[PDB]
């Protein structure tokens, strides 16, 4: 995405840049989260590694049954959100289980938003950098595409 | 009232002015009648049609 | 193979039974109002309408046991909707 | 009125797809999910009496 927007160097107003730049980046939002949902079902891509100093979920006591799989577990702690039944969404360390994995529908609409965030981070520093000041660039994931896994 | 009070008897010297009452029911709360006329337009005042291709 | 239909028996005395199915029996379940094409084609033929035919068309017409007497299919907000279902309950004057 | 199978039509109310909420859809090139429309009391009434 910033490859193609610093391709947007032809001439024009700095104004009108800035609008064809965050519609780009509003469309570079909208293929990642289309090509998130055909890996939805891949709780280990939708995993984050907590490490022992930061905040983490809370350890489901059948987490502490893999046998000889506990031991693999030295710093990171690789946790996917799932989302069981409805509303609660869950925590489930994904290397303490065996594998194949069974689980319920994995929670994107909390690691996408994430992921998102940082994203808008950056939109936010190249579109208030490059051009004029005073645009957050927000994408209406919870209007737009929420409906894809929630 | 204020536009049907008289400030003289005189038919042709009368202060009285028409009155807005009617015009400004009208022009508020009768002008949504369209909507209810087989348009629509009640859905169209918050239709919100979130259609993702 | 899922996603799957969950259905609800209400039984007698009582008792809801909560069914989930893959698949099931469907044809003998409609298979008392399922007319045969040579019966819809031969009532064509004889009222070659769409108000005065249907008429004629219509006038021709343990939990496990109660599966084929009383279903009632409950909403999953997970999945898609493909069918616009409405339940038009009338009141009747007479 | 202008229905240019009627046998087909008969032998479609028998069919489960035809009344179940969530049935597969009867070679899709572009889809639209209609997933939001309107709010809960939003009627003009309501607003313009509030
Ligand atoms: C807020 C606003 N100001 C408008 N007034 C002045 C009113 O209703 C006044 C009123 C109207 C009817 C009654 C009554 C009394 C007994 C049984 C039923 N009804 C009481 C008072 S209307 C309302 S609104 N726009 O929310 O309908």
């Amino acid at each position: 995405t910033l490859r193609r927007v610093l391709g947007l160097t032809t001439a024009c107003v700095p104004e009108e840049d800035a609008l064809t730049a965050r519609g780009l980046m509003e469309d570079a939002c909208d293929r990642l989260i289309l090509d998130a949902f055909n890996k939805r079902l891949d709780a280990e891509y939708w995993s984050v590694r907590v490490s022992p100093f930061e905040a983490s979920d809370p350890l489901p006591p059948t987490a502490f049954r893999g046998g000889a799989l506990l031991d693999a577990e030295h710093y990171w702690r690789r946790v996917v959100r799932v989302c069981p039944g409805g509303g609660e969404s869950v925590g489930v360390p994904v290397d303490l289980y065996p594998r194949p994995l069974v689980l319920p529908p994995v929670d994107c609409a909390h690691h996408l938003r994430e992921i998102l965030r940082e994203i808008e981070l950056v939109f936010t520093g190249v579109l208030a950098g490059v051009w004029g000041e005073g645009g957050k660039f927000v994408y209406p994931f919870d209007d737009k595409m929420s409906f894809l896994f929630a | 009232l204020r536009a049907v009070t008289t400030h003289d008897p005189n038919p042709a010297a009368s202060t009285e002015q028409p009155s807005p009452l009617g015009r400004e029911a009208v022009e508020q709360f009768f002008c949504h009648v369209r909507a209810q006329l087989n348009i629509g337009e009640y859905v169209k005042h918050n239709v919100t049609p979130r259609e993702t291709v | 193979q899922t996603p799957l239909p969950v259905y609800r028996i209400s039984m007698v005395p009582t008792g809801q039974a909560f069914a989930a199915l893959a698949w099931d029996d469907w044809a003998r379940i409609t298979r008392d109002a399922r007319l045969a094409e040579a019966v819809v084609s031969a009532e064509a033929a004889a009222h070659p309408d769409h108000g005065a035919l249907g008429r004629r068309l219509t006038d021709r017409i343990d939990a496990g046991g109660q599966m084929y007497v009383n279903r009632n299919e409950i909403f999953n907000g997970a999945l898609a909707i493909t069918n616009i279902i409405l339940d038009l309950d009338i009141a009747l004057k007479e | 009125p202008a229905c240019k199978d009627v046998p087909a039509f008969v032998a479609a109310h028998a069919d489960p797809r035809r009344f179940h909420f969530h049935a597969p859809p009867t070679s899709p090139r572009e889809i639209r999910v209609l997933h939001s429309l309107g709010g809960d009391y939003v009627s003009f009434f309501e607003r313009k009496a509030s």
